[PDB]
């Protein structure tokens, strides 16, 4: 087998820059080399076809080069909607191999996000379970601790976080935080709050509710 | 392993075929003293569609590493000389670019390329040129070669 | 002009056989030259090439698989169907299908993927709870609301707003794997407080798997 590798695995970059993505053949692959991207909840795109040629329809700032082994595909001025995955393909031998992938992260400037919190529904407490939602809404970049304290108690290991994929249009990532509990251990607590520390915040957020209403 | 024999190839006007540089050939009349120059095919029965008029064969270099084959380039059928690993050729499956269907009429030789059907190897009448893969109905070019065994 | 789309059973038990179609249109694979590819991608992987075949019904295999995997095609109902026999929770992948015309292939359209689970796990529906914006959240400014979609196997579950008519502001979060094997997901939006109000936010929730519908109204 052919072996592919792509020797950066993530990177982030700014609107504007020329970002260049290696791709390294195990041997000769004779320019029989095409890269692919690979956008969230979207089919695959071609891109480049043997080494240089690009796709129809694809934006001209993509350009790719190399010869034998060694491979780039070029991004001559980055753009917002370039986030993606890349992935460079041999088709010299069989088996067709695949590069890993880089994925390509948007640069863009701090921007703190707006924090909601939402206590368990009435119609979930009457199933025996608690949970309680922290939203981080449009925020960048994508690092932040997420804390909920229960009673000004730290908690730990009883929640669960998701975050959402860049956003095409404003680069920004938005997170949930849940803190689930037993209906039982919820009732026996008042205060329930969500604090977040990130760098577009000058000091940490809290949001917090009184379970009493 | 593969079946294959070692043959040369001559064009219908007795043009020879040599290695004009690392991935080229070229078609030339070879004078008796210059017959030597002329390049040795190893060819192998791969797989595909069976028949007494037509079979499926990759035309390799003897001992050369070198395999012809037969790409899209700038939306043309072309005729390329292609270097592969020596660890894993000859192999009965071959990458279809590989494969040419043999076909025998009128006592000669035709090789078409398997996913360009109706494009064939050929050579120009003139002296000297690349060996080149040609789509042409019937005109200025050949398309029809004699084997002769090693 | 040219599409692709797979299809399969979402959920197979391990040392079951997995059955993929990809229904193919706006080209004929009969035509010289042309090939249609599958290709997978386990869960945070890259992408892996499984097997083609061409106009004339030559199969490829990747022979890290190639005993459990059987390719075909029916040009009759344009589809090609893609057999992998003995699944393991090692074939849990989005599986996609690609086409391209002549060797070296250039795999230029690909359809969006399918999903398959290979688990011994029952299907659950969900249960879908309203996330109430806040009565403090501001005063002629943002207001937050959502759903929750507690625990469900196995993936996906579709969310969508006003049924499709809401998609400004909407996030709606990847599926976490809970310690008791069942997923779970909130769904949000960010909407202007003076509308709470007299707007109406019905949160639709389809988990296809286990049939399982939900239409929330999310009220003050």
């Amino acid at each position: 087998d052919i072996q592919m590798t792509q020797s950066t695995s993530s990177l982030s970059a700014s609107v504007g820059d020329r970002v260049t993505i290696t791709c390294r053949a195990s041997q000769d692959i004779s320019n029989y080399l095409s890269w692919y991207q690979q956008k969230p909840g979207k089919a695959v795109k071609l891109l480049i076809y043997y080494t240089s040629k690009l796709h129809s329809g694809v934006p001209s700032r993509f350009s790719g080069s190399g010869s034998g082994t060694d491979y780039t595909l070029t991004i001559s001025s980055l753009q917002q909607e370039d986030f993606a995955t890349y992935f460079c393909l041999q088709g010299k031998m069989l088996p067709w191999t695949f590069g890993q992938g880089t994925k390509l992260e948007i640069k863009r400037t701090v921007a703190a996000p707006s924090v909601f919190i939402f206590p368990p529904s009435d119609e979930q407490l009457k199933s025996g379970t608690a949970s309680v939602v922290c939203l981080l809404n449009n925020f960048y970049p994508r690092e932040a601790k997420v804390q909920w304290k229960v009673d000004n108690a730290l908690q730990s290991g009883n929640s669960q976080e998701s975050v959402t994929e860049q956003d095409s249009k404003d680069s920004t990532y938005s997170l949930s935080s849940t803190l689930t509990l037993s209906k039982a251990d919820y009732e026996k607590h008042k205060v329930y709050a969500c604090e977040v520390t990130h760098q577009g915040l000058s000091s940490p957020v809290t949001k917090s509710f009184n379970r009493g209403e | 392993p593969v079946r294959s024999l070692n043959c040369t190839l001559r064009d219908s006007q007795q043009k020879s075929l040599v290695m004009s540089g690392p991935y080229e050939l070229k078609a030339l009349h070879l004078q008796g003293q210059d017959m030597e120059q002329q390049v040795v095919f190893s060819m192998s029965f791969v797989q595909g569609e069976e028949s007494n008029d037509k079979i499926p064969v990759a035309l390799g270099l003897k001992e050369k590493n070198l395999y012809l084959s037969c790409v899209l380039k700038d939306d043309k059928p072309t005729l390329q000389l292609e270097s592969v690993d020596p660890k894993n050729y000859p192999k009965k499956k071959m990458e279809k670019r590989f494969v040419f269907n043999k076909i025998e009429i009128n006592n000669k030789l035709e090789f078409e390329s398997a996913q360009f059907p109706n494009w064939y190897i050929s050579t120009s009448q003139a002296e000297n040129m690349p060996v080149f893969l040609g789509g042409t109905k019937g005109g200025q070019d050949i398309t029809d070669f004699t084997m002769q065994f090693v | 002009q040219v599409q692709l789309q797979e299809s399969g059973p979402g959920l197979v038990k391990p040392s079951q056989t997995l059955s993929l179609t990809c229904s193919f249109s706006g080209f004929s694979l009969s035509t010289s030259g042309m090939g249609v590819g599958w290709i997978r991608q386990p869960s945070g992987k890259g992408l892996e090439w499984l097997a083609h075949i061409w106009w004339d019904g030559d199969e490829s295999y990747n022979p890290s698989l190639k005993s459990r995997l059987t390719i075909s095609k029916d040009t009759s109902k344009n589809q090609v169907s893609l057999k992998i026999t003995s699944v393991t929770a090692a074939d849990t992948a989005v599986y996609f299908c690609a086409r391209n015309r002549y060797d070296p292939p250039w795999f230029v359209d690909w359809g969006q993927g399918t999903l398959v689970t290979v688990s011994s796990a029952s299907t659950k529906g969900p249960s879908v709870f309203p996330l109430a914006p806040s009565s403090k959240s501001t005063s002629g400014g943002t207001a937050a609301l959502g759903c929750l979609v507690k625990d469900y196997f196995p993936e996906p579950v579709t969310v969508s707003w006003n049924s499709g008519a809401l998609t400004s502001g909407v996030h709606t979060f990847p599926a976490v794997l809970q310690s008791s094997g069942l997923y779970s997901l909130s769904s949000v939006v960010t909407v202007p407080s003076s509308s709470l109000g007299t707007q109406t936010y019905i949160c639709n929730v389809n988990h296809k798997p286990s049939n399982t519908k939900v239409d929330k109204r999310v009220e003050p």
